[PDB]
This record gives structure tokens, C-alpha cells and sequence, in this order.
């Protein structure tokens, strides 16, 4: 029976085991295999009893159950973690990964599979070492457990105990005829996942072991990213390593002071100048063996400065502060290139805390280049193009000029990124179809805040122009929200969502202007979503009627100046005035018909069911259909 | 101003200027080379409409511009089901 | 809250490591 | 939508809430403006003490008796439990 | 974010912002130099209207903004006998 | 400007701004009827701009507001009804001002259009609340408040 299995799921859960012993007893062989092993989806996740008494670290219940009833160890089930899902772990698997020794010697001395893995080739070792429980890896390891095959994305138990905080599981990894030149997909070896933690005595027992210095498949070494991540202890061991080179050597400490300059973690000018000097210092002792840099031409956004090439300009910007950070931001681009996604947080810092106390120039300079550069990237640069419409709508509100070019240049990477997401969505599969809609959603909002931002300047008539034509683009490759809901259905809807930055401030919903630039650039007025509204069916039910009455009405106007239909009937039959709900919006929209005889007579044809196909113009299909 | 509607079938529906002003075709025929400021014919001839619908087009214009302001449950314009697909094109050829 | 506070690093990527991290 | 008056000894504070809302959030918004900690503030309903963890919706405070134009008086008392010492307002001059 | 109005008989009428800022008056004196810009206290003190008269000034206040923008069945705002002749003048110096 | 500081008045207390927004005065019929058409938002905007009085009253007491708000074409006319409304609330009008009968503007409208239109323009005062409350209840306000509250109270 299906009802006795949840209360045992239930119970072994729960772990009581005053409950287990007397619900279990008293079943029949073929009942006692029924409930142990019935998939019960809990919280999202298919939990086996036994896995779940794993899980929760029941060790007599999980001795009970092994010892008496006789449950199989090769039994799949689904243990939703922190961020991790994994599916088809076995019972060990389950209570390595929740840490707990006894269930694991249970399980093993019952028979549990220890090289038994998951749909991506996931073995128990590698949950017993993610949190590092020394007792459980050495009674797995004693257990005949295999450290050199990896998971289906080439990853063993190594660099996981290298990203965690425990060394003793990676000693004793490391310890017991361990490979670390075992490589990922982008060719990353275990020196790469131990430089990324950056952790002081797992690094230094790697150089013991083999570190095997090498590089990976982006042309990148795990030196630079010991000191991207901005930590001053691992690059001193790194070069403490007898194949240390001496072009690795220029980068490093360098590129780590350029770390340093620019990062909210380690914000420090005094550490960011020691570590350039001492690198500048590293190669300027030859004279005769000199390595001049090779720096590409300055940014006219990166300042007006080609780095340091004399020690005289490095002293020189000893007390000043931008100038450093600016030259670090340089140099850091220059070694990582152009084609790094992490380069753009820097950038993104230091506009933020240039626009902190109130300044926007900078703020804003910086803030456009990484935009391109991300753009040059294609990433999804959604979150930072809503940053971006913040603080446009912040300046607007401390009432500052807006630099027209910006906002032409955010509005066509906006269409192209949602481009972008419109062929994503196309091609995406149904596992994140619905996260990628939601990006494409917020994408929609924060075009729809800088369309409100544009209208909110004063652009002269030739950016004003391209931003009507780059619009039209907009509308005329058909954005659509997942509900139907077009452009203009989300700009006269007072229930778009504006975030709790200073957009509330300045952007807000339904908007006339915005709606009016919409209706300029050719959009699709009668418009009709899932539910069958139109502009007009959603303008109608508006809340604030009176205090924003005006741009209520303006709106209407603007519909009804575009050719929306008064007379529309949504999938309920129900006309605009039948979704007034409303006096104000009622009686403006009963002001703005006219009598309209093709009306009734599309009327009086779709009532009676008149069979309209090819016996009326083509247009007048599409009208019959509006009624 | 006092204009004539003459039909396919020759039935002439002489109707005011300003009710058959409310169609925008049939102000542009009047208007243009059509007009002739003589206040003697007006004459607008359609060679497509049928009489049972430019009747029912007549009726039409002067039950608009009669209740063109009330907004207070006008009575519903009777359209037979025969005449309805067919005063449809009258409507779009003769708009509003 | 400002600008600076409410500045979230780049963890798509860490979402993408974190998949090939799974144990 | 239910609008009461928080009232000390002179204070009076004008408040807003749901009908579906407990005594906490008032009781917050009262932090927020008395700065006075929570343990030592208790209403009073026509001169009797309730509970903190009721909603206002059965307690008595319908949206038809706590309308905005009358706010029900709600009584506030500070530890120095103290009694209820509403100080009523001016005495209206009487019709000239 | 609120605003202390104190009455003839030093009754403290602790208001919202945006709802005591609907009346001219009070708009004024919270603007010029009595802006407060720490949103505390705001106090705003009144040594002429009683408190009977600010306590109905202050339900209107909340009274309006809650209904500012409904026009069906508007509800009607309770003016005692005694107090009208007087809240008029209360209401006539503080503009609307 | 010169013709409204001579303040005309009709023989029914018509001022000119009640006949810029009255649909009843008498247009001539040879040729200004084919382009004056009252009431006219054009006129009434510019008298306005003139400095002519808003709130004056005929014999019957109606303001120019009362005469607006009985227009027999709200719909087909629309822009000229929502212009005088618009021009007469922000050149400065009472929207609940009481005639001899006691009717305020949204009593006097016929068409609903135009009570919700003068209701999006109507702003709630206490002012007229207690004014219309002490006209209510007859209370003597002679010599109790300002001069202005007096004639104040007298309109409502």
C-alpha cells in the first residue's frame, strides 16, 4: 500500500525510533520492499526513507533498518543541498555528503556501493570530503575507494578539499598516491582550484607534491588568478617554486597590486603601491638586461596615461589616489586582455563609490566602457544595464545633464542583448527556460526605465531620431513577455514592477510619454495577449484615476489617436468599458469613440456566427476578429 | 445640403449633408473636383452598394448623428443577419 | 543601501563552477 | 484600511493598517515614532488591555468603525503597569 | 518622516508627511528655514487653533489622502455643530 | 481686457464669460454660424488671460461653471467641454459653489461627463467641508470669522 510509505518516510525522517520499530513490524516480504524504496517527492526532492535517515544522520534507525528489514544499498533517490541538486546518490553517498561516521561504517559494512556513482559520475568520496570529515574519507579510502577517476565534469576529490577550508582531507588525499595534474574542461589542474581558494598551507604542500605549473585553455596561469584574487601570501610561495619563470614573475605582483587597487574586498593604496614598486623593482636592477613594457595605446575613457615606464611617475602618484587606482585598472587590462568577464567588476566598483558622494561623470564614463566591454563579451548584462538605468534615474532626480550618445548607445545594446535572449529562449532547453525568462523580463523593464529616462531628457532632434529608429527595430522584431504582454501592454500597466532604487523616483508606470514614444515608433497598437487585452483593456483599469488623471488621459488619447480599438473584446467577450472599473476611465473612453457602423456590423457578424472567411476584405478579417 | 445616395439598383436615398458627412468617403466624394457649389444635385452614385444596404447605411447615419451624445444605453442598432457581412464592406468603403 | 552595497559580484560564473563542483 | 489614533497622556499619533494586520506592526510603527521599547507599551481598547498577537480584524477594528473621517481612539501607556490617562481634547465653544 | 503638530493646549498631533503637507501652511513652515532635514522630530507648533479643532484637521488630513482619488460614493467627513464656524477658520489658514 | 474691466452684464446677469461657455447664446445666423460655435474654448481661454472675473453669478446665480456643466454635447464636442472645465478650475473656480437653489456644479450637470470630468478636477478642501457645514446647519458666522470667510461661507 501507497499510504503506510509516508508515515515510514515519515518516521525515519523524523528518526524516532519509538515509530519505526512499530510501524515496520507486522509486513509482508513483498509489503516490506514496497515502502523501502518508495519515491516520495518531498520539497522537490525524491526521498528514500533510507536515504533520508542517511541524510539526517539517524544512526539507529539507519542500523534498524540495514540490519533487520534488509534494504538494498543500490537504492537512487534526490537530496536537495545548498545550491547543489544531485540525483541517483546512493544511501552512502547521502550520508557522506551530510557528514555523519556511523551511517557510512553501516552502510559500508552492510554493503554499500562506495564506488557507486551518480548521473554525473559523482562518487560518496567526493560528498565525504566536501566537508572535510577526516574519520569518513579515511574509512571510505580503507574501503577500497578510487581517488583517480573523477566526476563527469573532471573533477575529483582534490580541488573540492581545495576550495573547502579542511586540509586534513586534502593531506590525507595528498597523501595517499594522489594525482593533481588531473585537468578540467578548460584544461584547469588542481593548482588552478587551490590558487582560486588561495589557501596558505594547501598551496604550499601542492608546490611539495608536484604543483606542475601549466597552463590552461584560456592562456591562463594559475599564478594570475593566485593573484587576481587579490591575496599577497600565495604568490610569494608560487615564485618560492623552483620552475618559477621570469616573465611569470613580471606579471606577478604586479597584477596583484593592479588587484589590490580596485577591488571592494582589499581596497588599500599603500599595499598597491609597495607590491608595483617591488615589481617595478623586480625588472629595473639590470640596465643592460632591461625588459621595456609593452603597453597598448591609452583609452581616451582610461584617462589620458600609457602606464609607468620611469620610476619618477610611480613616486609621482604616491599621493594620489584615482591616478594609482587608474593605473592599476590599466596594467590589470592589459595582462588579463580584453576578453575577461571579471575585468568589468573593477570598473563597476570604482564608478560606484565615485557616485557614492555625489558625482556622476566618472561614474558614468566608467560605467559605459565596461558596458562595451561586456558587450564585447556578450554576456548578459541585464543586471548591470538596470544598475545602469539606477543611476540615470538617480542623476535625473539630483538634476544633472544627461549625455545623450549614453543613452543611445545603452538603448541599442539593450535591442541587441534582447535579441540575444530572443534566440536564447529559442534555442534554451526546459531546465532554465524559466530563469531565462525572467532575465529576458527584467531586460524588457530596464529598456522600458531608459525609454522613460530618454523622454525625461531633452535630446536634440537627431538623437531623439535614432532612439525612434532603434525602437522601431525594438518593436518590429516583436518582444513579448511570457504573459502577451508587449511593450506598450507594459507601459501602460501600472502594475510593471519598478525597482526599489531611485527609478521609483523618476520611472514610473503607466507613463504618457513613454507610451507616446512607443506609439511614434511604430508599435503594434492593437496588440492582443494571451488573455485577449489590449492596450486600452489594461490603461482602463488604471487605480489612481484622479491625482495622475492627466497622464491617464493622455494615454487613452494617445491609444485612440494610434488606432486602438474601442470596441475590442478580450477572450471574455469584455470590451474596454466592460474593464473600466472605473468612472473617470470610463467616461474618457465613451468620450474618445465614434459610433463606428463597421463596429456593429462586426458585431452583429461574430454574434450570429456568420462565416466571414475570404467574403470581406482581408483587413475586415482581423476587424471581425477584434469584436 | 440636402445630398442624394444613389444605389446599384438606381434607388436614390436622398439623406442631409451633415448626415451623410459622418461617412468619410462620401465627404470626399462630395469634396474635391465632386463638389460643385451650386446647391443643386449632389449627387454621389455607388455602383456597389446594393439598396438593401445603402438603406440600411442611411438609417445608419441618421440613428448616429442623432445619438452621437447621449451615451445613455442607446438603443442597439437592428442589423438582420442577411444584411450584416454585406453592410460590413458599406461601413469600410463608406468609413464610420 | 547605495550603489556600492548593493554591488553583487559576477557569480553566473560562480553558478558555473559550482555545477562541475557538484559532489 | 483601518486608521486609528495612538494616544498618550498629550501624543497623539494618527496610524494606518490592514484589516488583516496584528497589534506588532503597530506596534513598530509606534517604535519608529515614540522610540519607546515594545515590552513597555500595551494598547487599550475602550479601556481594556489586549493582547499583542491578535489581528486588528476580529479584535475590533473593522474598517466600518475605524474609518479614516473617525479614527477609534486607541489608548498608550509608558512604564515610569499606568493606568489609562487619555487627556481629553478642548471643550468646543458652545452655537453663538 | 512624520510631522509633530502641536495644538493650542501643547497636544502633540503626530502626522504623516505627505499628509500633513496637503494644507498650504503646512507646506510653508515645513519649507524656508524650517525644512528639518533629519526626520525626526519635524515639530510644527500651533499657539492658536485648540486641540479639538487640529484633532479634525489631522482626521481630514488622513481623511483626503485615503480618499483622494476614489470620486464613487464619497463618504461624508463628520463636522460636529459646535466645531464648524471654527474649523473653518483653522482650515481657511491652513490652506486647504 | 479693456471690455471685462467694464464688467458688462446681460439683461439675465450674464457676464461675458457665461456667454463664452453658454451653448444657449444666440449666434448670429447669416454667416458667424458657420464659425462661431458656443461655447468656444478659444473665447473663454482668452478672456481668462484677460483678467475676467471667474466666479461671478447671474440673477439666478449661476456661475459660469453651472452653465458649462449643462452642455448638450459632451461626446461630439468633447475637447471644448474638457478646455473651458480645464481653463475655468485653473483660472481660479469654486467646483462646489452653491447658486440660489443650492446646487453645486455637479448638481447642475446634465451629462455625466461632465461631473467627472469637473470630479478630476475638483480638489477635496476642508475649507468648503466646513463652509458647507456651517451653510448646513445655519449656524451665524456674521462678524465670527474674516471678511473673506464670510462671502466664502455665503457662495457654499
Amino acid at each position: 500500500m501507497e499510504g503506510l510509505a509516508g508515515y515510514v518516510y515519515k518516521a525515519a525522517s523524523e528518526g524516532k525510533v519509538l515509530t519505526l520499530a512499530a510501524l515496520l513490524l507486522n509486513r509482508s516480504e513483498s509489503d516490506i520492499r514496497y515502502l523501502l524504496g518508495y519515491v516520495s517527492q518531498q520539497g522537490g526532492q525524491r526521498s528514500t526513507p533510507l536515504i533520508i535517515a542517511a541524510r539526517n544522520g539517524h544512526a539507529k534507525v539507519v542500523r534498524l533498518l540495514l540490519e533487520h528489514y534488509r534494504v538494498q544499498t543500490q537504492q537512487t533517490g534526490t537530496v536537495r543541498f545548498d545550491g547543489y541538486v544531485i540525483d541517483g546518490a546512493t544511501a552512502l553517498w547521502c550520508a557522506a555528503g551530510a557528514g555523519h561516521f556511523e551511517v557510512v561504517k553501516l552502510l559500508v559494512s552492510h554493503g554499500a556501493n562506495v564506488n557507486h556513482t551518480t548521473v554525473t559520475n559523482s562518487t560518496p568520496l567526493r560528498a565525504a570530503c566536501f566537508d572535510g570529515r577526516l574519520d569518513i574519507v579515511k574509512y571510505l579510502v580503507e574501503n577500497n575507494a578510487n581517488i583517480s577517476i573523477a566526476n563527469k565534469y573532471d573533477n575529483t576529490c582534490l580541488m573540492i578539499a581545495a576550495y573547502k577550508g579542511h586540509t586534513d582531507v586534502v593531506r590525507y588525499l595528498l597523501e595517499q598516491r594522489a594525482d593533481p595534474n588531473a585537468k578540467a574542461h578548460c584544461g584547469a589542474t588542481a593548482l588552478h582550484f587551490a590558487a582560486e581558494a588561495g589557501h596558505i598551507d594547501i598551496v604550499k604542500e601542492l608546490i611539495k607534491w608536484r604543483a606542475a605549473i601549466v597552463v590552461n585553455g584560456h592562456g591562463m596561469t594559475p599564478l594570475k588568478v593566485a593573484a587576481e584574487s587579490c591575496k599577497a601570501d600565495v604568490v610569494e610561495l608560487l615564485l618560492s617554486h623552483a620552475d618559477c619563470d621570469r616573465r611569470s614573475r613580471i606579471e606577478a605582483l604586479e597584477l596583484l597590486g593592479a588587484s589590490f587597487a580596485n577591488d571592494r574586498e582589499n581596497y588599500d593604496i599603500i599595499k598597491t603601491y609597495h607590491y608595483l614598486y617591488l615589481a617595478m623593482l623586480e625588472r629595473f636592477q639590470d640596465g643592460d638586461n632591461i625588459l621595456e613594457k609593452e603597453v597598448l595605446p591609452p583609452i581616451h575613457a582610461y584617462g589620458n596615461r600609457t602606464e609607468c615606464r620611469n620610476p619618477q611617475e610611480l613616486e609621482s602618484i604616491r599621493q594620489d589616489r584615482d591616478a594609482l587606482h587608474m593605473e592599476g585598472l590599466i596594467v590589470r587590462e592589459r595582462i588579463l586582455g580584453a576578453d575577461n568577464i571579471d575585468v568589468s567588476h573593477p570598473i563597476i566598483y570604482r564608478g560606484a563609490v565615485y557616485a557614492d558622494n555625489m558625482e556622476f561623470e566618472q561614474c558614468i564614463k566608467l560605467w559605459l566602457h565596461a558596458l562595451h566591454l561586456r558587450q564585447k563579451g556578450n554576456r548578459n548584462t541585464h543586471k548591470d544595464l538596470l544598475r545602469f538605468a539606477q543611476v540615470f534615474s538617480q542623476m535625473i532626480h539630483l538634476n544633472e545633464t544627461v549625455k545623450a550618445p549614453d543613452i543611445e548607445c545603452v538603448l541599442r545594446c539593450s535591442v541587441l542583448e534582447i535579441e540575444q535572449s530572443m534566440n536564447r529562449v529559442k534555442n534554451i532547453s526546459d531546465a532554465d527556460v524559466h530563469n531565462a525568462m525572467d532575465n529576458y523580463e527584467c531586460n524588457l523593464y530596464t529598456f522600458l526605465y531608459l525609454v522613460c529616462i530618454s523622454t525625461k531628457t531633452q535630446c536634440s532632434e537627431e538623437d531623439q531620431c535614432k532612439i525612434n529608429k532603434q525602437i522601431y527595430n525594438l518593436i518590429h522584431l516583436d518582444p513579448r513577455t511570457r504573459e502577451g504582454f508587449t511593450l506598450l501592454h507594459l507601459a501602460v500597466n501600472s502594475n510593471t514592477p519598478v525597482d526599489d532604487f531611485h527609478t521609483n523616483d523618476v520611472c514610473s508606470f503607466p507613463n504618457a510619454l513613454v507610451t507616446k514614444l512607443l506609439l511614434d515608433c511604430g508599435a503594434e497598437v492593437n496588440a492582443v495577449d494571451n488573455e485577449g487585452n489590449s492596450a486600452l483593456h489594461i490603461i482602463v483599469q488604471y487605480n489612481r484615476p484622479i491625482s495622475d488623471f492627466l497622464t491617464l488621459h493622455s494615454i487613452i488619447i494617445s491609444l485612440v489617436e494610434a488606432g486602438a480599438h474601442t470596441d475590442m473584446t478580450n477572450k471574455q467577450n469584455k470590451t474596454p468599458l466592460d474593464k473600466s472599473t472605473t468612472g473617470v476611465s470610463e467616461i474618457l473612453l465613451k468620450t474618445q469613440m465614434k459610433m463606428s457602423l463597421k463596429c456593429l456590423a462586426a458585431r452583429a457578424v461574430r454574434a450570429n456566427d456568420i462565416n466571414y472567411q475570404d467574403q470581406i476584405p482581408r483587413t475586415l478579417e482581423e476587424f471581425v476578429g477584434f469584436h | 445640403m440636402y445630398v442624394k445616395l444613389i444605389s446599384s439598383d438606381g434607388h436614390e436615398f436622398i439623406v442631409k449633408r451633415e448626415h451623410a458627412l459622418t461617412s468619410g468617403t462620401i465627404k470626399a466624394m462630395l469634396s474635391g473636383p465632386g463638389q460643385f457649389a451650386e446647391n443643386e444635385t449632389n449627387e454621389v452614385n455607388f455602383r456597389e452598394i446594393p439598396s438593401h444596404v445603402l438603406s440600411k447605411v442611411c438609417m445608419y447615419f441618421t440613428y448616429k448623428v442623432r445619438y452621437t451624445n447621449s451615451s445613455t444605453e442607446i438603443p442597439e442598432f437592428p442589423i438582420a443577419p442577411e444584411i450584416a457581412l454585406e453592410l460590413l464592406m458599406a461601413a469600410n468603403f463608406l468609413d464610420c | 543601501k547605495k550603489h556600492s552595497l548593493d554591488l553583487l559580484s559576477k557569480e553566473r560564473e560562480l553558478n558555473g563552477k559550482l555545477r562541475h563542483l557538484s559532489p | 484600511d483601518v486608521f486609528l489614533m495612538i494616544r498618550r497622556h498629550k501624543t497623539t499619533i494618527f496610524t494606518d493598517a490592514k484589516e488583516s494586520s496584528t497589534v506588532f506592526e503597530l506596534k513598530r510603527i509606534v517604535e519608529g515614532i515614540l522610540k519607546r521599547p515594545p515590552d513597555e507599551q500595551r494598547l487599550y481598547k475602550d479601556d481594556q488591555l489586549l493582547d499583542d498577537g491578535k489581528t486588528l480584524g476580529e479584535c475590533g477594528f473593522t474598517s466600518q468603525t475605524a474609518r479614516p473621517q473617525a479614527p477609534a481612539t486607541v489608548g498608550l501607556a509608558f512604564r515610569a503597569f499606568e493606568a489609562l490617562c487619555i487627556e481629553p481634547f478642548s471643550s468646543p465653544p458652545e452655537l453663538p
